[PDB]
């Protein structure tokens, strides 16, 4: 059932990558974004700042130099200006892209080539794993959790009384159907029988605020009895 | 200038806008006359 | 801090307000203006973004039921005050009691108002208190405080039936604590210092944006 | 066709009572869509589905069924 | 602030969605749970250790 869970996933995913371009949005913007400013720069060429050609081919042909070195100035002080604006939001933007880098390597780090225990950090649900891929100036993760998907709504107690003693779920929870009272895992239904070798004693029931009084089979009495 | 339609596709240069917001241009009221306030200055001043 | 002043500047207001020459000596420099528009809204969607992967990050919400019996823990110091106009909890209230033009700079209103973030808030902690860490996972599953309790202790190592020989002392023990933090969050208003300055430096900048068109 | 928000002057929107998910973001809570015969819609964007649980001190809900899922993060 | 805003945001989903482990992550002590508040322009996270 999880093979054919997980490769009907993956064909899924096949699906959805193939079918929605707007799902690499988050990349493609970010050279639009450069593009955009290499644009910009580009129009800046067509800016005069005041000078009375934009194109420096046509003043130095057509001033004396005591006249074309002051238009020259007003262009370049235009063109300086401009390509500072530019190279500071490039280093904004690659500060931004290492910011990026540096939270996509922990990742990599502590996701594939691991296991993390932080929750939704490697996805929606209890993590699994994860598998890379690349991409055009991206990478893309494939992380497999673990959801719940059917649930059951159980009686429970904190602990249960045998003896006089109180008994403590050693792995799971105490859970009753209505009938019977047993012990399970908490992130799986398992009904178990209540033994020794699920609980444990501590203290006695006068200690524990909602106590219910039950069973504790011994597994060594049916051994020595015989 | 035709339509925000149009604005929105001059402002961002292209013949398809894709869906979601986008900031056009910038309404001010322009005002409908002048109101001139001076002084009831009562006496020419001898320039001559 | 989460999120700025979505701070909006009019480039060709600020430079050349109700001036034609101006504006036309300006289109002599290209594409600047327009520019730092471009970068000034990409700011404000940007403190949207942030504000959306921070609280909203819950699909469904999430309510206590009209039961309070969490064990002894008092949580109405945290949970939505149902006599308020805006559905936040006394401790926000103290909170945000406690926290401090026309040339072309204006400021818009953010996309989730506080209402809405009060309510998530409150759906966060409905799911925390009620269901443990399934309702972030998974499904939102119903477990005993004294129960999750004992879960998160189990999760450091200590037994539950500790939690349990002292369960009234660790929910008295935890309602002195509440009472002592809202006790400090109310004398002090330091505490949120990190925030106020932030709002006084964007303040500071328009401030000297505005005395930078009193230079000559 | 005119509408009054704390966002500023909407025209050519019709102000919708009923909640939907956010499409198009204006602000202050307010967003739009496309919908019906179609128009333009504005609408205060919901916050989620509404679900209450079914807490008590002597009851659990646990998953008796569970299922493997893939998510793709993009970097 | 974005840096803030993730760093914040990261601390929501893991001590408020969960149990971290880390030390001082959740403030001093053994990080048990965590409470989010709203308020203006910001978050305050009761951590409960
Ligand atoms: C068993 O547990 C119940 C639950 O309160 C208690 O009243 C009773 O005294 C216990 N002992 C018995 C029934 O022998
Ligand atoms: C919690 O404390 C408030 C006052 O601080 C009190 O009115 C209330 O009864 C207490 N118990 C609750 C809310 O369960
Ligand atoms: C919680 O435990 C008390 C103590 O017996 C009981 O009276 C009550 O019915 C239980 N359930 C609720 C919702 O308080
Ligand atoms: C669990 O749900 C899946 C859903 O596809 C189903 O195929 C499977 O048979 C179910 N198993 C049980 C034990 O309910």
């Amino acid at each position: 059932l999880i093979a054919n869970q997980f490769n009907s996933a993956i064909g899924k995913i096949q699906d959805s990558l193939s079918s929605t371009a707007s799902a690499l949005g988050k990349l493609q913007d970010v050279v639009n974004q450069n593009a955009q400013a290499l644009n910009t720069l580009v129009k800046q060429l067509s800016s005069n700042f005041g000078a009375i050609s934009s194109v420096l081919n046509d003043i130095l042909s057509r001033l004396d130099p005591p006249e074309a070195e002051v238009q020259i100035d007003r262009l370049i002080t235009g063109r300086l200006q401009s390509l500072q604006t530019y190279v500071t939001q490039q280093l904004i933007r690659a500060a931004e892209i290492r910011a990026s880098a540096n939270l996509a390597a922990t990742k990599m780090s502590e996701c594939v080539l691991g296991q993390s225990k932080r929750v939704d950090f490697c996805g929606k649900g209890y993590h699994l794993m994860s598998f890379p891929q690349s991409a055009p100036h991206g990478v893309v993760f494939l992380h497999v959790t673990y959801v719940p998907a059917q649930e059951k709504n159980f009686t429970t107690a904190p602990a249960i009384c045998h003896d006089g003693k109180a008994h403590f779920p050693r792995e799971g929870v105490f859970v009753s159907n209505g009938t019977h009272w047993f012990v399970t895992q908490r992130n799986f239904y398992e009904p178990q029988i209540i033994t020794t070798d699920n609980t444990f004693v501590s203290g006695n029931c006068d200690v524990v605020i909602g106590i219910v009084n039950n069973t504790v089979y011994d597994p060594l009495q049916p051994e020595l009895d015989s | 200038a035709l339509d925000p339609l149009s604005e929105t596709k001059c402002t961002l240069k292209s013949f398809t806008v894709e869906k979601g917001i986008y900031q056009t241009s910038n309404f001010r009221v322009q005002p409908t006359e002048s109101i001139v306030r001076f002084p009831n200055i009562t006496n020419l001043c001898p320039f001559g | 801090p989460v999120s700025m002043t979505k701070t909006s500047v009019d480039c060709t207001m600020y430079i050349c307000g109700d001036s034609t020459e101006c504006s036309n000596l300006l289109l002599q420099y290209g594409s600047f203006c327009t520019q730092l528009n471009r970068a000034l809204t990409g700011i404000a969607v940007e403190q949207d973004k942030n504000t959306q992967e921070v609280f909203a990050q819950v699909k469904q919400i999430y309510k206590t039921p009209p039961i309070k019996d969490f064990g002894g823990f008092n949580f109405s110091q945290i949970l939505p005050d149902p006599s308020k106009p805006s559905k936040r909890s006394f401790i926000e209230d103290l909170l945000f009691n406690k926290v401090t033009k026309f040339n072309g700079l204006t400021v818009l209103p953010p996309l989730l108002t506080d209402e809405m973030i009060a309510q998530y808030t409150s759906a966060l902690l409905a799911g925390t208190i009620t269901s443990g860490w399934t309702f972030g996972a998974g499904a939102a599953l119903q477990i005993p405080f004294a129960m999750q309790m004992a879960y998160r202790f189990n999760g450091i190592g200590v037994t539950q039936n500790v939690l349990y020989e002292n369960q009234k002392l660790i929910a008295n023990q935890f309602n002195s604590a509440i009472g002592k933090i809202q006790d400090s969050l109310s004398s002090t208003a330091s505490a949120l210092g990190k925030l106020q300055d932030v709002v006084n430096q964007n303040a500071q900048a328009l401030n000297t944006l505005v005395k930078q068109l009193s230079s000559n | 066709n005119v509408f009054q928000t704390r966002a500023g002057c909407l025209i050519g929107a019709e102000h919708v009572n009923n909640s939907y998910e956010c499409d198009i973001p204006i602000g202050a809570g307010i967003c739009a869509s496309y919908q019906t015969s179609q128009s333009i819609i504005a609408y205060t964007m919901s916050l989620g589905a509404e679900n209450s649980v079914a807490y008590s001190n002597n009851s659990i809900a646990i998953p008796t069924n569970f299922t493997i899922s893939v998510t793709t993060e993009i970097l």
